[PDB]
């Protein structure tokens, strides 16, 4: 313990980077859920919803064209499916990589 | 309240000594401190820049 | 007059009241753009791509909306919500739309040195540049707040229309130009 106690401002903590095809899975789910992020949160239990909404308004700022196309590009919902396709598919990315 | 006291009287002193005391956070004591001085609308003087070297430094 | 530049607006904040009670479970099951949290929230959460904004419809018929830049791009905003509505079934109406907040911004082109500004200005100026770097300062005439910056950038908040937004402009530049 010293004096010299430094404060910071540090509730910018290190999260997770967003992977290129956990993306493209939340662009899916935008086209196959909504936008339910608490839902969408529940589907991506890696993110609680408040990184959900944080991914949509980092999205919007360019790719709301693809939010769109996305959203317009409607699918059957089913959960088990878009766990198996989540899991499926980052095995397969640790395993290209 | 003694924060804006010391600073009423010049002496020097940092947000950080203070609230490794009173078991703080940024959060709580900033918004606290905004809170009593826009309701109170008491005038209180600046960190001048000089007034912290003086001690800061005799710490080495 | 000012020096060429007029501020722009960042945001817009309206109420609207939709005349009849609502199921926000229904809303919330049936919305594709729309997010609710029966257990912890009385109000559903919902948003359109265009005008791109965001309302909070509560269980007693209170909205809240957000995000437009324009009043008329928040009135068109409510209408659309409202007919969101209309299609779950509900007798929803637009009544009352009432315009509460308006968000702007400009830049002078020129730095400035905030401690002058607080200095000369206590009683409306804050300067904490440890707690948040940007000088605030509280002005009476309109009723409305501007953050000030070192890079010559300010906003300005609290506004109900936009006549306040420019008055306040037109107030701080003299100040600012000294």
């Amino acid at each position: 313990g010293s004096t010299t106690t430094y404060s910071s401002f540090r509730k910018n903590y290190y999260s997770k980077p967003w992977s290129n095809k956990e993306t493209d899975m939340f662009f899916l789910a935008i086209s196959m859920v909504g936008t339910d992020f608490s839902m969408i949160g529940q589907l991506f239990p890696h993110r609680a919803r408040i990184e959900i909404k944080n991914k949509f308004k980092r999205e919007e700022k360019t790719n709301g064209w693809r939010i769109d196309k996305a959203f317009q590009e409607k699918r059957p919902f089913d959960f088990d499916f878009f766990a198996h396709l989540l899991q499926k598919v980052l095995a397969e990315e640790e395993k290209r990589k | 309240c003694v924060l804006i006291t010391c600073r009423q009287h010049n002496w020097p002193l940092t947000m950080g000594a203070i609230c490794t005391l009173l078991y703080a956070d940024l959060d709580v004591f900033s918004s606290t401190y905004m809170q009593i001085v826009k309701l109170l609308g008491l005038d209180v003087p600046s960190l001048c820049l000089a007034e912290l070297v003086k001690t800061y430094c005799s710490s080495f | 007059g000012p020096s060429g530049i007029v501020p722009q607006l960042q945001n817009i904040v309206s109420t609207v009241n939709l005349g009849c009670k609502l199921d926000l479970k229904t809303i919330a099951l049936r919305a594709r753009n729309a997010e609710y949290n029966p257990k912890r929230f009385a109000a559903v959460i919902m948003r359109i791509r265009e005008p791109r904004t965001t309302a909070l419809i509560f269980s007693s018929g209170k909205m809240v909306c957000t995000g437009a830049k324009s009043e008329e791009q928040s009135r068109l905003a409510a209408r659309k919500y409202a007919r969101v509505v209309q299609k779950l079934g509900f007798p929803a109406k637009f009544l009352d739309f009432k315009i509460q907040n308006m968000v702007g911004s400009c830049d002078v082109k020129f730095p400035i040195r905030l401690e002058g500004l607080v200095l000369t200005h206590q009683q409306f100026s804050s300067y904490e540049p440890e707690l948040f770097p940007g000088l605030i300062y509280r002005m009476i005439k309109p009723r409305i707040v501007l953050l000030i910056f070192v890079s010559g950038k300010v906003v300005l908040t609290g506004a109900k229309v936009r006549a306040e937004i420019y008055e306040a402009f037109e107030n701080i530049y003299p100040i600012l130009k000294g």
